[PDB]
């Protein structure tokens, strides 16, 4: 349905095709699947804010070719 | 001796240079830190003095503690980008009860296997509700949810899989639940007794027809990542694995190396780490689960408070493993191409000054950025 | 239309509450306990009696009960409200883990504390910093603040 990128502090910045329906978990199933890194440690930063595990992308009013965060720190 | 250098190498480059090991000029961590944390400047008065503080308070030119980056990091630099490539495309493979298949796929080779374990992320939750009432989307993730007609899970995708309940059993045990507090409960409650009444009959039913459906229920979810440097030796009976990690929220591969917690577990020889990580695995203890992890996967020092009280570990663990082969001439190579970057980039008589020289780069980048946007 | 759970674990934490630690709940809202702790010994905060609130939410076991320091204290971990820091009140709490963990994990952080990823300000700064004078500090909020 709809690509979003998801871009780090190390410079990369890769594309994940979803749905807005999607859950967080979903997403980060998905960095999983394209960079190895465990869901329980990604933190995922959409216009500042946290995106949480129970919610979904549409709860946090993400649409097409938006740019979210992964922060891999604390 | 020559893969022994190499574990030699990356252990004094990671710990005499934290996150420079990534080759990434402190330019692009400053320009992309000040992306991020531009929203936590405060927005009145001198904010040049005010976004001084927010580059002092920024922390990122520490390393990474996400586990999954680490192994990342270190298969980039033992494998080169290809061979790193190369390996995500390999399949893990699941630990066996006593592990042996891993040390059946560790051949006297210079090798690196790398590891991830899951959680088993199962339902803990149940509500009664009507088909009417029930949209998946807005639904809450990862629950039981008790029809008239139907008892499904809710997975945490929004996927509703049918758990195989007849309507005549899914409206007994759906109208036998009165009381308003058990609409909306748990699944295992250890205070419920079947026999004292029907309703408390009816939730054990369903908590037993849920925990029997979950055994063939894809509730696997990665929870930890980390590596393990297996050189050549001499013999057989003195060679040893190196493991490599870092951990969410909790230490760097820096503070790993640091703390020797690779040599310690080494002394434990393949046998002895293999047999406690499948036991990991195949335990039902939660306390042996949970002292097991601590032995592994802590910080030094703190292996014997990672996982208790809070920490205990209650989830199904399991470890899966992907091995390949370490040519030490490319690892040498990469190696010495992220010290020559660091020794070019940022120079100084030892390697603490180039971590500041690196922070300080990084901060006047931040800086930069910061004021040319605000 | 407290569930059973509740009043056994009243009961068993009656039966067995934890040396130092003093719960017992209060009754125009039995979700209440005025749980008191104790300075655990060697600690700077040795010698005060720190007065906590922990309400158990409706959604009780399956939110996280609320923990909150009464008593001001200098901790790298709770705040100037007294809201404990421990990530089992936002994210990883479970119905495994009951009061008595929760509590023991109050009391385990009030003799460890963390100051490397923690919530404090000054105090976390401070206590990475300089363990020293952070620890008298903790020392003296004790003496003025949990003595009476």
């Amino acid at each position: 349905h709809m690509q979003i990128f998801v871009k780090t502090l190390t410079g990369k910045t890769i594309t994940l095709e979803v749905e807005p329906s999607d859950t967080i978990e979903n997403v980060k199933a998905k960095i999983q699947d394209k960079e190895g890194i465990p869901p329980d440690q990604q933190r995922l930063i959409f216009a500042g804010k946290q995106l949480e595990d129970g919610r979904t992308l549409s709860d946090y009013n993400i649409q097409k070719e938006s740019t979210l965060h992964l922060v891999l720190r604390l | 001796k020559t893969g022994l250098h190499v574990h030699e190498k990356i252990k004094h480059m990671v710990k005499n240079y934290g996150t420079m090991i990534t080759g990434i000029p402190a330019e692009i961590l400053g320009q992309n830190e000040a992306e991020i944390s531009v929203g936590y400047v405060k927005k009145m008065g001198n904010m040049k003095e005010n976004i001084a503080e927010v580059v002092r308070k920024s922390e990122m030119t520490q390393p990474t503690n996400s586990a999954g980056k680490a192994s990342n990091e270190v298969c980039d630099l033992l494998l080169g980008t290809e061979g790193a490539s190369e390996f995500e495309k390999s399949s893990y493979q699941v630990l066996s009860g006593d592990g042996s298949n891993l040390k059946g796929s560790l051949p006297n080779k210079n090798l690196l296997v790398r590891v991830e374990m899951d959680r088993f992320n199962a339902p803990q939750k149940y509500q009664k509700i009507k088909r009417e009432e029930f949209n998946p989307e807005t639904a809450e993730k990862n629950k039981i949810y008790l029809l008239e007609d139907q008892l499904v899970y809710l997975d945490i995708f929004g996927k509703v899989i049918d758990l195989g309940q007849t309507s005549d059993t899914c409206h007994r045990l759906f109208n036998a639940i009165t009381t308003p507090f058990y609409q909306n409960y748990i699944l295992y409650d250890e205070y419920i007794d079947p026999e004292e009444s029907a309703e408390e009959a009816a939730m054990f039913e369903m908590g037993e027809i849920v925990k029997a459906k979950m055994k063939n229920i894809d509730c696997w979810t990665a929870t930890h990542s980390f590596t393990i440097f297996v050189p050549e030796s001499d013999s057989e009976d003195t060679r040893t694995l190196y493991p490599y990690q870092a951990y969410w929220t909790s230490h760097t591969l820096q503070q790993w190396f640091s703390g020797d917690k690779d040599e310690k577990l080494s002394r434990l020889g393949i046998d002895g780490y293999i047999e406690k990580l499948a036991l990991l695995g195949t335990t039902t203890d939660s306390k042996i689960r949970s002292s097991i992890y601590g032995e592994l996967f802590s910080p030094p020092g703190k292996e014997h408070v990672f996982c208790t009280g809070m920490n205990e570990k209650f989830s199904p663990l399991r470890v899966k493993f992907k091995v390949t082969e370490v040519n030490p001439e490319i690892a040498l190579q990469n190696l010495e191409e992220v010290q020559e970057f660091i020794d070019t980039n940022y120079p100084g008589e030892n390697a603490k000054d180039q971590c500041e020289l690196y922070k300080i780069k990084a901060q006047e980048a931040m800086t930069k950025q910061l004021e040319m946007r605000l | 239309g407290l569930p059973r759970r509740i009043i056994k674990e009243t009961q068993r934490l009656l039966a067995e509450p934890v040396p130092g630690i003093k719960a017992e709940p209060d009754e125009s809202n039995a979700r209440y306990f005025h749980v008191v702790i104790a300075g655990p010994q060697d600690s700077p905060f040795e010698g005060g009696t720190f007065k906590l609130e922990l309400f158990l939410p409706e959604e009780y076991p399956m939110a996280a009960p609320k923990v909150r320091f009464m008593t001001k204290i200098y901790h790298p971990n709770v705040d100037k409200l007294g809201r404990i820091c421990l990530d089992i009140l936002k994210d990883k709490w479970s119905p495994a883990l009951q009061i008595r963990t929760v509590l023991l994990s109050i009391q385990a952080l009030l003799s460890a504390p963390n100051p490397d990823d923690p919530l404090a300000n000054d105090v976390a700064e401070q206590w990475k910093t300089n363990e020293a004078q952070a620890i008298e500090t903790a020392r003296a909020w004790t003496r003025l603040y949990a003595m009476n």
